[PDB]
């Protein structure tokens, strides 16, 4: 029954603080252990920390005591706070619930939990010290759009609109020491981008 | 009508609820995550651990019993039929597992009118399983008070002012005080009770308790059930 | 903190194969090991806890065995639903730590890239120098792109698609990044790959 609905974030800049919430559907928050886990993009998983059923928290020392996990019992909410954010902190964030420990009724003993059985779909936190910017698109045998210097990562590329029907490959974007994103989509004419955040198309 | 994705708004739920004193209990009926835990510190002091009770000897005999069910040792009264007029919300009954009894006429027929007809009742009469229906039950007073029936509970003997009536599994205090003999409600052991949706409502002092998967046998058959302990 | 490592980084399998991957730990974690599956763009899924116990709803194809410093996850008969990145986690000590992941991918015949090179727009230099190199429909995903104008480092960036379902292939883009551009006429891109016993170079002059 239990579900985790996760709420998104906005563009962040360094030295800012992050606050992200996740709402438990399907059941109450009580009696469970809850934790936060983050995946840098392309990299793998790192455990931010946990909250026990009676409120007590444990944090990863790699957060340098700049992280706070909490539960709002009044609204069924699980929250994560991360101060002094750095561009290093750009990652997908997941709320997860600990697997309910097995309990022997006679011995009144159990293993303390550490496995995550319900996971929220996860949500992206991009943190760059850049102002929102727009695309700068550039252009035998038997061609592509090099979109460049975005600030916001969500972007689309469409060759001859919906005539890119199949046999087509679209590539992942990539940052650069300008702090700005670049991307390439390639044609096995003209392309129409959907950089919705920029209103630039 | 009013919808909160489920578990309590069914034609067969007795919604006869009086919060004239504006004590917010209707919020708990409508949101499983809402509980009222004020006054739990005091209330828990009166509940005693099992060791403090007298040890038990001899045969076990059944008993008939107050006002507050929060303690693991509360001696429930045996279940009967209760008029739908006196119940707010779902009524949960414990096989050991959580099962819901809905509104019925006086003859067991299912009635679908939210306990509004005066014929409408909750038939909670119990015989302990396996040859039976459930060990006990728990609902809400129309004015917001938790109500528990069950049993008949167990006399394990003993002498003093410390003698104990077992409504749970009390094997330390008496080896024959096992839930299959003595269980009278949601209390699986003195330290654990069955987890169900309206448990934070009915038993709001179990809020910090942790949920475990526990395993128990009733008459030699196995139930694997989530329950809250601390 | 307890360091978790995994072998192999990348495994290429097909349906019906028994796959066995190992996790190792810097320090004895007893039985407190979990195994997860993650498919791209989706959240991790629990498969195993206590290093042998299988979480509900995951099939019996998945087996876990191990203790102390070394543990192992196995699929008796891989099925198309089983291609993901697989992670291990200790819950012996805080901080709870994860293994770097093992990716299991589809197996197809070795195929070689259809390399194409693309030059900088005049508008670009008028407005930076950037050069693009392209590798298409190549399997396996273990290939190297080198840039030499007449070797190049700190100047290139590259990106690779996920295994296309249709052809079980991958594709890759590399980018190189005015005065520096106008200095040297002859720029080149060398692809080394398994299916290409002959390494390939694609070049241009301005
Ligand atoms: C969540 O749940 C909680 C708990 O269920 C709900 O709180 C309860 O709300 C009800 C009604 O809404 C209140 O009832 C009223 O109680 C007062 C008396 O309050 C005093 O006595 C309490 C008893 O004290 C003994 O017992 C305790 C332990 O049980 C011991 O600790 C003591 O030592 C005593 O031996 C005591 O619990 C109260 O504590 C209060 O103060 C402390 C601060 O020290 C707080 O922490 C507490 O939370 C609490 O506020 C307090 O000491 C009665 O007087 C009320 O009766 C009058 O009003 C009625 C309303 O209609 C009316 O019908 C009555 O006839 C009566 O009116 C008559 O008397 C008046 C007296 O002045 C006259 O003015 C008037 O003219 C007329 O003559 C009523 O009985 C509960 O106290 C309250 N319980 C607690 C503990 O909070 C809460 O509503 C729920 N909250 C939410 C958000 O839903
Ligand atoms: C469930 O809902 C129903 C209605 O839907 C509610 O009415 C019920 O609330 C009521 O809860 C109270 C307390 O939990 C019940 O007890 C009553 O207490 C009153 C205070 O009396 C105390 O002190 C006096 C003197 O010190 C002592 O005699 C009492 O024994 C008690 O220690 C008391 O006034 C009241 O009735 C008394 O007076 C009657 C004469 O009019 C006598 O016949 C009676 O014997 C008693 O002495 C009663 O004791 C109250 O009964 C209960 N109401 C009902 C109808 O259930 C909600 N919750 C609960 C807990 O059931
Ligand atoms: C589930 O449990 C409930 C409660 O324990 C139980 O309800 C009770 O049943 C008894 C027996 O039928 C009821 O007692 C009768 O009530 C009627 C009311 O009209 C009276 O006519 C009965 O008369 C008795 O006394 C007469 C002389 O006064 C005798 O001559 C006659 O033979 C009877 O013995 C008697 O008072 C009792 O009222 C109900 N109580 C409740 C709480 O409703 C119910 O039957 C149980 N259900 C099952 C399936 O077991
Ligand atoms: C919800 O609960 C309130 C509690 O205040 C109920 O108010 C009650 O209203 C009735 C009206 O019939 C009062 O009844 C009379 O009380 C006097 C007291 O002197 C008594 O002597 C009479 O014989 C008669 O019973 C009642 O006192 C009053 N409050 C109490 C103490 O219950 C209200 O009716 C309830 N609303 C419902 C039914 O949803
Ligand atoms: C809350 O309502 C939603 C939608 O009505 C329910 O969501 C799905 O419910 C079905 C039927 O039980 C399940 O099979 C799905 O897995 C649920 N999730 C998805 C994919 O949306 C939801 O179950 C309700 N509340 C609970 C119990 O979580
Ligand atoms: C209240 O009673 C009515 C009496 O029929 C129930 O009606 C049926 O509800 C099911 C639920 O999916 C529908 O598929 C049927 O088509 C309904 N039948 C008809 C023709 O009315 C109703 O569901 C009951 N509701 C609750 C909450 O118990
Ligand atoms: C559940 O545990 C929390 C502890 O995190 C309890 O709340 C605290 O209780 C202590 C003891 O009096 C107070 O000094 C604090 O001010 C309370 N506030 C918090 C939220 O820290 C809470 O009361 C417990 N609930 C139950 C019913 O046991
Ligand atoms: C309850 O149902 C019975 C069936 O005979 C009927 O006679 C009675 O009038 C009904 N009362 C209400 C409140 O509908
Ligand atoms: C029980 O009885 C004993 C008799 O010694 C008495 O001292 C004590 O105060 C009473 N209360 C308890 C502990 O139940």
């Amino acid at each position: 029954q239990v579900q985790l609905q996760q709420w998104g974030a906005g563009l962040l800049k360094p030295s800012e603080s992050l606050s992200l919430t996740c709402v438990v559907y399907g059941g109450s928050f009580s009696g469970y252990y809850w934790s936060w886990i983050r995946q840098p993009p392309g990299k793998g998983l790192e455990w931010i920390g946990e909250i026990n059923p009676t409120g007590s928290t444990n944090y990863n020392p790699s957060l340098n005591s700049r992280v706070t996990i909490s539960v709002d019992r009044s609204k069924n909410h699980l929250s994560l706070k991360l101060s002094s954010v750095t561009a290093a902190d750009t990652a997908v964030y997941f709320c997860a619930r600990f697997l309910p420990p097995d309990y022997d009724l006679l011995t009144d003993y159990f293993d303390p939990p550490g496995a995550f059985d319900i996971w929220g779909q996860g949500t992206m936190v991009t943190v760059s010290s850049a102002s929102t910017k727009g695309p700068s698109v550039f252009p035998s045998g038997g061609l592509g759009c090099l979109v460049k210097d975005y600030f916001p990562e969500p972007v689309t590329v469409s060759w001859n609109s919906g005539a890119l029907t199949s046999g087509v490959h679209t590539f992942p974007a990539v940052l650069q020491s300008s702090g700005l994103y670049s991307l390439s989509s390639v044609v096995t004419y003209i392309c129409n981008v959907n950089h919705k955040p920029s209103n630039t198309k | 009508l009013i919808n909160t994705n489920g578990s309590w708004h069914i034609n067969r739920t007795a919604l006869n609820c009086n919060d004239s004193l504006h004590t917010g209990f209707l919020a708990a009926l409508f949101y499983t995550h809402k509980f009222n835990a004020s006054g739990c510190p005091e209330r828990m002091a009166h509940c005693r651990p099992i060791d403090e009770f007298a040890q038990g000897w001899g045969p076990i005999t059944y008993a008939e019993g107050d006002q507050r069910p929060y303690c693991w040792h509360y001696a429930p009264r045996q279940c009967g039929t209760i008029p739908a007029s006196q119940v707010c919300g779902p009524v949960y009954c414990f096989t050991p597992s959580p099962v819901v009894v809905g509104t019925t006429d006086r003859f067991g027929a299912p009635t679908y009118t939210w306990g509004e007809n005066e014929t409408d009742v909750l038939i909670l009469n119990n015989t302990r399983p396996p040859q039976g229906n459930w060990f006990g039950c728990t609902w809400m007073n129309s004015t917001g008070f938790t109500k528990t029936c069950g049993g008949p509970p167990c006399n394990i003997g003993g002498v003093g002012n410390n003698t104990l009536t077992c409504p749970t599994d009390c094997f330390r205090k008496h080896p024959e005080a096992t839930y299959t003999k003595c269980g009278s409600g949601p209390w699986l052991t003195p330290r654990c009770l069955v987890d169900y949706p309206y448990r934070l409502w009915h038993y709001p002092c179990t809020v910090n308790f942790t949920i475990f998967k526990v395993r128990m046998y009733v008459g030699g058959v196995e139930h694997r059930l989530n329950a809250a302990c601390n | 903190d307890i360091h978790m490592t995994q072998s192999p980084f990348s495994l290429s399998a097909s349906v019906g194969d028994r796959v066995t991957i190992t996790c190792r730990a810097s320090q004895s974690i007893s039985g407190w090991l979990a195994w997860y599956q993650q498919k791209v763009g989706n959240a991790p899924k629990l498969l195993i806890y206590k290093a042998s116990s299988l979480e509900s709803g995951v099939p019996s194809r998945f087996s876990g065995s191990g203790s102390g410093t070394e543990f192992t996850l196995s699929i008796s008969s891989l099925q198309p639903d089983d291609f993901a990145t697989y992670y291990c986690q200790q819950y012996n000590s805080y901080p709870f730590t994860f293994g770097p992941g093992t990716k299991v991918d589809m197996k197809r015949t070795v195929a070689a890239p259809s390399v194409f090179i693309f030059p900088p727009s005049d508008e670009q230099l008028k407005s930076t120098a950037s050069v693009v190199c392209l590798l298409n429909n190549f399997y396996p995903r273990e290939a190297k792109v080198q840039w030499k104008v007449d070797l190049q480092s700190g100047n290139s960036q590259e990106s690779v698609t996920e295994q296309d379902s249709k052809d079980s292939t991958y594709s890759l883009s590399s980018t190189l990044t005015k005065a520096d551009y106008e200095k040297h006429k002859v720029y080149a891109c060398e692809v080394t790959h398994q299916g290409l016993s002959s390494p390939v170079t694609k070049s241009f002059n301005r």
